[PDB]
């Protein structure tokens, strides 16, 4: 019935294009993000309680918020985690497939299921539910060059004119700003409120007065007086605009009147809302915005729009205010594209540079020119309509869907030519013939080599959504191929080509190849001996069999499993990690030192030290910084030295030689939205409820156990920090009310001075901003300052602090991270180098299930991906072949020919396994991608020798020797065809260390053995089983 | 446009000898694929 469509010429030219026309709507209609959205879709419920403790934020804000979570919509874990800033990050991460949309609606229907068994200040300080899939865009720094504006003047800056002009460039969905704005920061003076005999109660109590916005109303309002003309709107008290006019709020009845100020009290001036952060880059201060692209994921166009719209706020820049972007996706995607994208055409040239070792033509080679293109148009189309980006994952999966659509086109051609080439008559006698006999297996052909790819299409994880990127990338490869194969392909192949004379295969046509044309055939014909020679004596040839199996049965399990590589991501996060109750001074002057060390002994390499304080993944405080080490392209990075594993081990190294501070440096995961670190992520369970003790020091058993294998797990390391002394203050609150003090004078004094307190909002700019109450730095450093601080008794009388509050020390863990309600202990780690994951998680799990009942080991984050790709990614080739298992049955017509074809397959699958440790590679996904891909490439050559074998017993009547010495002596020959095309279309990968193609090139090493096994070991080993299973069944 | 030029130059080379090592496998070990002789057939069911 497509032959019937071959009479119809321009009907077959065209709709070639019509599937190009509408892939050509798909390069303006398809976002392009390297990183789709592949994580398991996760909710930060981002709380805050000022200047609190830890203890205790988990009891007024944490374990209210936790204790709603009443059976949580398709749910894998959700880990709170609360520390010494008062701030509360629970991360609810549910089960991939789940729509993330519904998710932050159903977070706060979890959250917003029962609310006000919240104390309701949870909610008044304000929490702010968020889908942090915590991937991010560009996380563009702006930096002060001269010096005259401080961080926190950039950062109000920042969130007062770019923020809310970033946010809305097309693509942004979510712009996370760095740290806050201005707030104007009232530093109290006890040495001047014990002057007026005030409190931070009065101080407070004025500014929710004078500072008030006030509803006056109008005159001439509703309803009026019969007979009005005038109609105004009071100005009451306005929101109090300025510093000086906070100078002027007034505190008491002024007999001394100059009117007693605020500014007489209390040092008003500006400044931002926390100061735990401070981002200095490369040591010269900060503020920063993390950008997060929308669903609809376009980097190209929003970061080709952000980076435009970055050029025109610097005409309205201050003093020396520049932009710099330390981290990005772009500079790692565009080349990635402009590459991989005319790499792609030149695989298109490839191919035609394939025929001109084979056909040396014009008008009959000028075939795949056209039916190349639209089996990869139609990829993106299609996609275009199934929701599919533009990523890694769709331009290799575009790169291995070049293996797909060789098997079609070119494979009709010399099997075109086998008529003209090998016997001299016209392509007519080709046009129906010869697609007659290959019909019908095109009808398997499509079918067996999309079997293979169906269950990774379904399956869920992360690892399924690597999978779904990359398996109906393929399926639309395959579907785009076939419904190409039977239109475009017998129009080109009876209409424009040319009479060639018999006998002639390129003998006396340029040079080389007329003395190789007979030499590959002639020395065939010497490997007749081989042709014949394996396939009468067949005993011995079954034991060469086990010996491929043998070496792949031992050379597997040896095979290091990880998941995914460390990419080179042009940047590395170096996190510090001080002394317990180390503070923001002495966390910077390590950045000094480390961004000294970045810019002294690897200034050749690193672009930049944007180095934020006291903020840490892993861990927050003054005791943890970081620094977002970025690079340059790899142009300016030459080989292995300049990678960042290079990198971070000369950092590491040269870091225990750095005093005060265990100071790692590590990598990004390869994939962004799931790890702080790469390797695992160990997180740990308070199973029957073993305390605080126990739980750390069993966790010290596990570095006892997990850090004294030092070869195999490299730097396993805690994240809940070490219990930090914390500053009991005994409110000796009998004292506390016998002087005469109310104790609400005295919690408002200590919590909102040593605090830091909300008081209202202001007016800045016309910008609403926050009024903060605290005491000036130097009044709250010390337990001496416990002494300083002033509070009115009943009979207006000033009582010290020290008069009455006796204070102490205690323990106190600041990170108090919980599990789904249960307290634990978050415990990373990497892999060795040169050693993957699964040799160090499975080495964990030697080391984890050490330790009794009653604290318990989870693998979850990145570690929950990988426990479940060993669940179902090596079981992936179970329900995936026998599919294909019984795709053979239909198309053979035997329960038999199933054990032979289906021996095929791991001929490729050792083609494989030396290709990666003759590198030294890793098991991950893309290797196994790398064997779906070889497997594939097995089971496709089968159907030219063993349908062929079928089609023989029909059409020319054939045994074994008269099929061999036709099927296998001539039929090899589109075998290269296929060779050439698509394990060359990994030659310009090869030599390439760029955007990490290292694991990409032991595809294509391995399928080029595997093709090596399909030159001479897979065209035998089903006519092996002719005289030995066809001899049996 | 350099690369075209590249894959004039580079892909008339790394085309033959892609080609070429295989020749010292299929005709150099197709040689050792012939040195094997013998029957080890094992129909034991039959
Ligand atoms: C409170 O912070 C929570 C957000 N975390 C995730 C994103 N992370 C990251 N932030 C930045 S830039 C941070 C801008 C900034 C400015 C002022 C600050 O002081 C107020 C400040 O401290 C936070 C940060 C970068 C880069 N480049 C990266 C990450 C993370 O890794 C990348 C590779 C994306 C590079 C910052 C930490």
């Amino acid at each position: 019935m497509p032959n019937f469509f071959i009479d119809r010429p321009i009907f077959a030219w065209v709709i070639a294009i019509i599937i190009m026309l509408a892939g050509g709507l798909a390069i303006l209609k398809l976002p392009v993000a390297q990183y789709p959205t592949i994580a398991p879709p996760a909710v930060t419920i981002s709380a805050s309680y000022p200047g609190a403790d830890a203890k205790t934020v988990q009891d007024t804000v944490t374990q209210v918020i936790e204790q709603n979570m009443n059976g949580i919509d398709n749910l894998m874990y959700m880990s709170s985690n609360s520390d010494s800033t008062g701030t509360v990050q629970i991360t609810l991460t549910f089960e991939s497939g789940t729509d993330a949309d519904i998710a932050q609606v159903q977070v706060q229907n979890k959250l917003q299921l029962a609310m006000p068994l919240l104390p309701q200040e949870v909610q008044q300080q304000g929490v702010s539910v968020e889908k942090s899939s915590s991937s991010f865009l560009m996380v563009v720094g702006v930096i002060n060059t001269d010096g005259t504006m401080t961080q926190e003047d950039i950062s109000d800056y920042v969130a007062a004119n770019m923020k809310d002009a970033i946010s809305r460039t097309s693509g942004v969905g979510d712009v996370q700003l760095f740290g806050s704005q201005y707030a104007m920061r009232i530093w109290m003076n006890p040495n001047e409120l014990n002057k007026f005999q005030l409190t931070p109660v009065d101080v407070i109590t004025a500014i929710k007065a004078q500072n008030a916005q006030v509803a006056a109303g109008q005159l001439g309002g509703t309803p009026p007086v019969k007979g009005q003309q005038l109609n105004a709107s009071i100005i009451a008290q306005t929101r109090l605009t300025s510093t000086e006019e906070f100078g002027k709020i007034l505190l008491k009845v002024n007999q001394d009147g100059s009117r007693v100020l605020l500014r007489d009290v209390a040092k008003i001036e500006l400044g931002g809302e926390n100061y735990d952060i401070i981002a200095e880059f490369n040591g010269q201060p900060a503020s920063g915005l993390g950008i997060k692209l929308a669903t609809g994921a376009n980097a190209l166009d929003t970061a080709a729009a952000i980076r435009a719209e970055l050029a025109k706020m610097e005409p309205f820049f201050p003093s020396g205010l520049k932009i710099v972007y330390p981290y990005d996706t772009t500079p790692f995607v565009k080349i990635s594209i402009h590459e991989v994208v005319k790499t792609l055409v030149e695989a298109i040239i490839l191919v035609f540079l394939v025929m001109y070792l084979f056909l040396q033509n014009f008008r009959a080679t000028l075939i795949p020119t056209i039916a190349v293109p639209v089996v990869l148009l139609g990829t993106f189309a299609v996609l275009a309509a199934f929701g599919f980006s533009i990523n890694t994952l769709t331009m290799f999966g575009m790169v291995l869907a070049i293996g797909l659509l060789v098997d079609d086109a070119i494979v009709v051609v010399e099997n075109v030519e086998r008529v003209m080439a090998e016997e001299g008559l016209p392509p007519k006698e080709a046009t129906r013939k010869s697609m007659g006999q290959i019909q019908g297996a095109l009808v398997g052909i499509a079918m067996v080599l999309s079997a293979v790819f169906v269950p990774m299409a379904f399956f869920g994880g992360s690892t399924g959504a690597i999978y779904r990127q990359f398996s109906i990338t393929i399926v639309s490869a395959m579907a785009l191929s076939v419904l190409v194969a039977l239109i475009l392909t017998p129009a080109l192949c009876a209409t424009m080509l040319k009479p060639i004379a018999k006998g002639d295969h390129g003998e006396g046509k340029k040079g080389f190849f007329g003395w190789f044309n007979r030499m590959f055939e002639k020395s065939t014909h010497h490997y007749t001996d081989s042709v014949g020679g394996i396939l009468r004596s067949t005993g011995r040839y079954l034991v060469l069999y086990l010996i491929i199996v043998v070496g792949m049965a031992y050379l597997f399990v040896r095979l290091p499993s990880s998941f995914l590589p460390d990419e080179d991501q042009g940047v590395f996060m170096t996190m510090v990690q001080l002394p317990a109750g180390a503070t923001q001074e002495r966390t910077q002057k390590v950045l000094n030192e480390v961004t000294h060390y970045y810019l002294t002994k690897e200034k050749n390499n690193v672009e930049s030290v944007f180095a934020v304080n006291g903020f840490g993944f892993a861990g927050r405080g003054q005791n943890t910084g970081i620094a977002f080490v970025s690079l340059k392209d790899w142009a300016d990075r030459p080989g292995e030295e300049n990678k960042v594993e290079a990198i971070t081990m000369r950092a590491t190294r040269a870091f225990s030689q750095i005093k005060d501070a265990m100071v790692f440096a590590f990598n990004l995961p390869a994939i962004v939205e799931l790890g702080t670190a790469t390797g695992f992520d160990f997180e740990l369970i308070d199973q029957a409820g073993l305390g605080h003790e126990k739980l750390t020091q069993a966790r010290n058993q596990l570095l006892a156990e997990a850090a004294k294998h030092p070869d195999m797990l490299t730097s396993v390391r805690p994240n809940g920090l070490e219990d930090t002394p914390q500053f009991k203050i005994d409110i000796d609150q009998e004292k506390a009310q016998a002087l005469g003090v109310s104790i609400n004078d005295i919690n408002t004094t200590l919590g909102a001075a040593w605090g830091g307190s909300y008081v209202n909002d202001f007016i800045d700019r016309g910008r609403v901003k926050k009024v903060y109450v605290m005491s000036e730095a130097k009044y709250r450093m010390l337990p001496d300052d416990i002494g300083d601080w002033y509070v009115r008794a009943a009979d207006g009388q000033m009582v010290p602090f020290s008069a009455f509050s006796s204070s102490r020390w205690e323990y106190g863990s600041p990170r108090l991270e919980r599990y789904n309600g249960l307290p634990s202990m978050e415990i990373l780690g990497q892999a060795a180098p040169g050693k993957s994951t699964g040799e160090a998680m499975e080495l964990m799990e030697q080391l984890a299930s050490k330790l009794p009942t009653g604290v318990g080991y989870d693998w979850t984050g990145m570690s929950y991906q990988e426990r479940l790709s060993g669940n179902q990614a090596p079981s992936l080739y179970a329900i995936s072949l026998i599919v294909v298992f019984l795709c053979l049955a239909a198309l053979y017509e035997s329960w038999s020919i199933p054990f032979s074809v289906m021996l095929v397959v791991p001929l490729g699958v050792i083609g494989a396994l030396l290709a990666a440790t003759f590198r030294g590679l890793t098991n991950d996904v893309y290797f196994q991608v790398g064997l779906l891909t070889t497997i594939g490439l097995s089971a496709k050559n089968a159907i030219l020798i063993v349908e062929f074998a079928k089609d023989l017993m029909d059409k020319e009547g054939k045994g074994l020797i008269e099929a061999t010495l036709d099927a296998v002596r001539m039929r090899l020959r589109p075998i290269l065809m296929t060779s050439l095309a698509f394990i060359l279309g990994v030659m310009p990968l090869v030599i390439s260390t760029g955007a990490g193609s290292g694991a990409q090139n032991a595809v294509g090493t391995g399928v080029m053995g595997g093709m090596v096994t399909a030159t001479v070991l897979a065209i035998f080993f089903v006519p092996v089983f002719f005289v030995v299973v066809r001899r049996r069944f | 446009m350099l690369e075209l030029l590249k894959s004039l130059v580079f892909a008339v080379i790394m085309v033959p000898v892609v080609m070429a090592i295989i020749l010292g496998l299929i005709y150099g070990l197709g040689e050792v694929f012939n040195i094997f002789s013998g029957v080890g057939k094992k129909d034991q069911p039959g």
